């Protein structure tokens, strides 16, 4: 299961792959993905 | 003045919950937002349905030879009002709260911002049943911040808490999620008679002549058409108009005696009672009233029946009721449709066609419709409820045709008592009409049935490119003429011909091709869009000594007078003029009662009303007061110095009033009125340049056309954007040397650009022909550093062709994944991580079917590496639907490489050429490096003083820390500005003419002379985002062999057989793009009939080419499918570019070939 | 966004010198010259902390993550 954000409610979704999409509080219907923990390297240039 | 900081931090942290800080944006978007306000409320579409009428329906009884052919059932259906409510969410219960839908939703969605549209059907069965019906009739698009949205009356702080940023303007339905904007165009002044003196008038209609005058006449609705009256050499005038796209011409007499119970005496002492025998006039109507008796008849009944049964076809009139009314119709629907009175139609058409057989005769000067005096703006709102009312009446007229089709078959159903049929016909026909309105929103391609008086029927909506923040202004204020001009290229219009002082700015207008049509509006011209009630003027009129008479009450001496399009009486010029100066007095103090403390009655003569008299003088204008009401009008305000307070004024009256424009410009017994501050003239955009009034008006020009393109800051909420590509500027600060509206518009909000150390110094050789350089360090420090936002959107519903249902999902498929990419960027979900940098060749997304189960990718296809920073899951919906949308924004960095534009704001845009090390520079004794030179040889020539004197201004205010005012035009010719300056900076300490002592960092020993150090403010230039492509070799084409779609040829070839290089030539054109070994017969002398022969042996030998065309063991050979042939042994080698293969065969398709020789 | 850390023209770090220069204009009745108190002889690093846009305490107040 990925962890999204409700546009509006800002609330964790937890909806899984091939599901009906909205906000499981708020009922809107558009969802950021949450940057999750990686490495990324930047040269301080 | 000072840089508001505290300020502008405490509106920043806290915003502001009152009201919207900066009130001048909103007076800058008011037309279109106030427009469409007036299309809700003040009765604006529920007049145009009104004036839609209604329609009949009936079945037809052939009369034959009854004449009063017979039809009892009838049903007459009109449309009653229209509702246009807020925008709920997909209507349909979803089975949550209906809530409502906020812009900022349909911008992250990507679907359009609609909302329901009820239509208030009414039933007639020929009885007096009127019941009545609401019916969906689809979604129409809402503006932003109107009066249908979700946003209006919400102060910034509840903007905030949604997802638009804090001062929004509003203007734009999101359409797809793409602003589209309906811009201003211009057109002929409502209502008023104007003359033409146009040349095609004369090819037109051979009797005719070029004379002629037209008027654009209005109905209540703002649905205007035009009906002019061509003067033809035989001396009657032609009433010509427009019907149905086609020109309609019935002579002038005829309607005359068909509009009142005429008699030709009240004509001929209407049109030229007066001065009893004048000659030119005497006889032309004299004429015209002999060549009218030629054919016709005597009354007013014989005329409107004659009327009707000509033009019964054509008008869309009901079949079956009668004759002499469709006569009526024609005189109420076309002839005059501003004017309601008959006998007042019948008045103005007297004045009418006095003032044309006046311009015939050369009393009266041509009006020029080329020019601001004769032209108004057409709106937003009001084009949007004229396309509304179109579609309306086409659905009408559509569900009568289905009804009289449905009467019509043989009898299918027929009953109109039963409302279950009306239930039939609705669910027949196409009852959306949302789309068409969304439809002329998302391409412009106005499709109505009748032009509505429009010349050109494409282009009419802008896509609001909120790139900079002028650039999103700009879009708002501008107006157009329209390509019907711009194809014809002429030193007309295109000129800026003066009546449009304070109306559309002088200097701001692209330059180029479009250059002169869309003027963008002055900063302070309103556009007056909602009309009041003046029926006041008439009584206060006739109080004040004008009478309007019932048979002709007119003399020599006595001028007209007009309210907007109606005759109200006649006056002598001094009366007038004296009527006039009273009348602007009353409205001016009553003006001053009504925006103070005394009570606010609906006000006797309003401020938008425009006094235009027109005094007389031999071949002038032709003179007659001129009262206009209407909106959709250009008005300014300016300073009535008899009085001291407001009042304002339009394109009619500026012409003959001596508006002073300074206090000390002010001559007594003359001038009146004065401008409050020349500023004033100016638009918005262009009088933000600092000391505008010192660079040569082509360079205030370019910098208006590029300060509407820099990298600046788009906005502030950016994380909610759906936008392609935005750009952004991460250092911006504010201008040291600024005018003063740079804080009243708000511009603190979006800064453009930095202050850069401008040295002006021709030092490091690399800037000449207008480059410049970047001090290194200066630029590591980190000097104008772009950002790019590119958001692109997946959508698996394309690839869906039709006959499956919804197959492609987003994710994995069950079973393996690829690691060597596809783990690597994307998650588990096909979607990317957020923040991992990508190149060129690199998969963003990922989607697979069901029947295949395999997975499919999508690459990213530009060629930088940018980051990804957001990624949305469109909901495709109201609900019940799995993500089939995503739109990921990545994030492209573009730090200044050598080659992007920088351009101050005085139209100096150069290019970073080498960003010289910081210490390679020069420096003063104080040791600031200068973040940039400039090269001293661009400013003769370009005359870019106001550059001097502006950085004069910066390295003085940032000493002591002022704003330096810079509006254009205080500085006079006494003190100068310079001298202003000079006082500061000595006060400062640094030199007086802004010289610098400094030395140079490659010798170390001082410059002989010193080097002049401002700080000027640059913004970065965003022109440098196409850029470069090198082809050593790659793919072939299909048919020709070429490399695939650089060029070279047509003038290249000029240039190489100029230089004499035949081999060059033969080289770059034939040898390196297309080169071919191709076989040819010898003796038959063609190329295409030869074949390589087959299956002569083994291995053996070369399989030795033969011909067919030249043919009849060693010698013989055969074909692929087995047929023998023997002869045709003359073949040889030849090199011919393979394009002449590909004419070879096109050719011989044609059975025409060439049989070309060999040696 | 956030004060130009280093200035460009000069090599000072003026980061810093934000928060406390407010602070002088905010509650200290003293003008444009308070960048005085904090020691910017130039010009150069002076026109940094001037003339600055702090746009990002505008740009802040959409937090997606705002749980409200
Ligand atoms: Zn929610
Ligand atoms: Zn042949
Ligand atoms: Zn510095």
């Amino acid at each position: 299961t990925m962890i999204y954000l409700c546009a509006d409610c800002g609330a964790r979704n937890t909806i899984q792959a091939k599901e009906v999409i909205r906000c499981r509080e708020c009922g809107h219907r558009v969802m950021y993905k949450m940057r999750t923990k990686r490495m990324v390297q930047f040269e301080a240039r | 003045m000072s840089f508001q900081t505290l300020e502008r931090e405490r509106t920043f942290k806290n915003p502001p919950k009152d009201g919207t800080s900066f009130p001048d944006l909103q007076k800058a978007v008011k037309p279109h937002v106030d427009s469409f306000n007036a299309l809700t409320n003040a009765g604006l579409l529920n007049y145009a349905v009104k004036e839609i009428g209604e329609k009949c329906a009936f079945d037809s009884i052939t009369q034959e030879e009854g004449g009063a052919l017979k039809f009892g059932n009838k049903i007459s259906f009109r449309v009653d009002e229209v509702q246009i409510a807020k925008p709920m969410l997909s209507s349909r219960e979803r089975s949550s709260i209906n809530r409502k839908v906020y812009p900022a939703e349909a911008r992250e969605r990507l679907t359009t911002y609609k909302s329901r549209l009820v239509l208030k059907f009414s039933w007639s069965v020929n009885g007096g049943p009127r019941q009545s019906e609401m019916r969906e009739v689809g979604m129409i698009p809402i503006m932003v911040r109107s009066n249908r949205c979700h946003l209006e009356g919400l102060s910034p702080a509840e903007l905030i808490a949604h997802k638009e940023e804090s001062e929004e303007m509003g203007g734009y339905f999101i359409v797809n999620g793409i602003e589209k904007l309906i811009r201003m165009l211009i057109l002929p002044k409502r209502n008023h008679p104007t003359a033409i003196i146009r040349p095609s008038f004369a090819n037109r209609g051979t009797s005719y002549s070029q004379y002629g005058l037209s008027i654009r006449c209005v109905r209540p609705d703002q649905s205007s058409l035009t009906n002019t009256l061509h003067y033809l050499n035989n001396g009657v005038t032609m009433f010509r108009f427009h019907w149905r796209k086609n020109e309609y011409l019935i002579p002038s007499m005829m309607i005359l005696k068909a509009l009142l119970e005429t008699s030709d005496k009240e004509i001929f002492e209407g049109i030229v009672g007066k001065d009893l025998g004048n000659t030119f006039l005497t006889d032309r109507v004299e004429l015209m009233l002999r060549a009218y008796k030629s054919y016709g008849l005597y009354s007013q009944t014989e005329t409107l029946q004659y009327l009707g049964s000509k033009f019964r076809v054509v008008l869309g009139v009901a079949e079956d009721l009668t004759d002499v009314e469709v006569g009526r119709f024609l005189l109420q629907k076309v002839v005059l449709v501003h004017l309601r009175e008959a006998k007042d139609k019948f008045r103005l058409l007297l004045f009418m066609i006095r003032k044309l057989y006046a311009l015939v005769a050369g009393e009266c000067c041509a009006d020029n419709p080329d020019s601001p005096q004769h032209q108004e703006i057409l709106l937003g709102g009001f084009l949007y409820g004229q396309i509304l009312k179109e579609k309306i009446e086409d659905w009408l007229n559509s569900i009568r045709a289905q009804i009289n089709l449905d009467v019509r078959r043989s009898a299918p159903g027929v009953d109109f008592s039963d409302r279950k049929y009306l239930t039939r016909v609705f669910s027949k026909i196409n009852n959306d009409i949302g789309t068409k309105l969304q439809y002329f929103l998302s391409t412009g391609n106005l499709v109505s049935n009748t032009g509505l008086d429009l010349q050109q029927a494409t282009g009419y909506t802008v896509v609001a490119e909120k790139l900079n923040f002028y650039r999103f202004l700009s879009h708002f204020r501008m107006v157009h003429r329209g390509a019907f001009f711009a194809e014809l290229k002429t030193t007309t219009v295109r000129k800026l011909l003066p009546e449009a002082w304070g109306f559309m700015c002088p200097v701001h207008t692209p330059d180029g091709s479009p250059c002169g049509l869309l003027n963008h509006l002055a900063r302070k011209c309103e556009i007056v869009t909602h009309p009041s009630d003046v029926s006041q003027i008439p009584s206060l009129l006739l109080s004040l000594g004008v009478d309007p008479p019932s048979v002709v009450g007119h003399e020599s001496g006595w001028g007209c007078v007009q309210l907007d399009g109606k005759i109200v009486g006649w006056c002598t010029y001094k009366l007038a003029k004296h009527v006039a100066d009273v009348l602007r007095l009353m409205k001016i103090e009553y003006a001053v009662k009504l925006r103070n403390g005394t009570a606010t009655e609906p006000a006797k003569v309003p401020l938008d009303l425009e006094i235009g008299y027109v005094p007389p003088s031999h071949n002038g204008q032709y003179p007659g007061l001129y009262l206009f009401s209407n909106p959709a009008r250009m008005v300014r305000p300016v300073k009535h110095i008899s009085t001291g307070e407001l009042d304002m004024l339009g394109p009619f009256e500026q012409v003959y009033m001596d508006i002073a424009c300074f206090p000390k410009e002010i001559v007594p017994k003359v001038s009146t009125h004065v401008e409050y501050s020349p500023t004033n003239v100016l638009s918005i955009v262009a009088n933000m340049t600092p000391f505008s009034d010192f660079n040569q008006s082509p360079r205030n020009m370019y910098q208006c056309q590029m300060g509407k393109q820099t990298m600046g800051t788009p906005g502030t909420a950016l994380r909610y954007r759906t936008d392609n590509k935005l750009y952004r500027l991460q250092t911006g600060q504010t201008p040291v040397v600024r005018p003063k509206l740079h804080n009243t518009y708000g511009l603190d909000h979006y800064p453009n650009g930095t202050n850069a150390v401008v040295a002006v110094i021709s030092y490091t050789g690399y800037d000449m022909e207008d480059a410049m350089i970047l001090n290194k360090s200066a630029h590591e420090r980190g000097f104008g550093y772009g950002t790019v936002y590119k958001g692109e959107s997946f959508d698996l519903s394309q690839k869906r062709r039709r006959g499956e249902p919804v197959v492609h999902h987003f994710g994995f498929a069950p079973g393996s994944t690829p690691r060597r990419e596809w783990l690597q960027k994307l998650d588990a979900d096909g979607l990317p991580f957020i923040g991992i940098k990508l190149e060129d060749g690199d998969p963003i997304v990922a989607y697979y079917d069901e029947s295949t189960g395999q997975n499919f990718i999508e690459t990213y296809h530009g060629t930088e590496p940018g980051f990804v920073d957001e990624v949305r899951l469109l909901g495709n919906d109201v609900g019940d639907s799995e993500c089939q949308q995503i739109h990921v924004k990545l994030r492209i960095t573009r730090s200044p490489i050598i080659g992007d534009k920088f351009s101050s704001r005085h139209g100096q845009k150069g290019i970073c050429s080498q960003k010289w090390p910081t210490v390679d520079m020069p420096f003063t004794e104080s040791g600031m490096q200068p973040d940039i030179i400039i090269n001293p040889h661009a400013f003769p020539s370009r005359m870019t003083i106001g550059m001097f004197i502006e950085s004069l201004a910066g390295k003085a205010g940032a000493c002591h820390g002022l704003a330096q005012d810079s509006t254009p035009f205080i500085y006079s010719e006494q003190q100068t500005a310079a001298d202003y300056f000079g006082e500061q900076l000595v006060k400062a300490g640094y030199n007086y003419h802004g010289n610098e002592p400094m030395y140079s960092g490659i010798t170390g020993q001082e410059m002989k002379a010193d080097i002049y150090i401002g700080v000027v403010y640059y913004q970065r230039l965003r022109h440098m985002v196409s850029d470069f492509q090198v082809r050593t070799t790659g793919p072939i084409h299909n048919l020709t062999r070429q490399p695939v779609k650089i060029r070279f040829g047509e003038m290249e070839r000029d240039a190489v057989i100029g230089h004499g290089t035949s081999f060059l030539m033969q080289d770059r054109l034939m040898n390196c793009s297309d080169y071919a070994q191709s076989w040819v017969c010898r003796d038959c002398g063609s190329i295409i009939s030869i074949m390589s022969t087959i299956s002569m042996n083994g291995v053996g030998s070369a399989s030795e080419v033969r011909c067919r065309s030249c043919a009849k063991t060693s010698d013989i050979w055969q074909d692929g499918s087995g047929k023998k042939f023997v002869g045709g042994t003359n073949t040889t080698l030849i090199a011919l570019p393979s394009v002449f293969n590909y004419l070879t065969a096109e050719l011989t398709a044609m059975n025409i070939k060439m049989m070309l020789e060999v040696k | 966004m956030i004060i130009p850390i280093r200035c460009f023209s000069c090599g000072k770090v003026i980061g810093d010198k934000w928060d406390t220069y407010l602070t002088l204009l905010q509650e200290d009745n003293t003008e444009g010259e308070a960048l005085d108190k904090l020691g910017l002889q130039r010009y150069c690093c002076r026109r940094m902390i001037l003339t600055h846009v702090d746009l990002i305490e505008k740009l802040l107040c959409y937090n997606p993550l705002s749980k409200q």
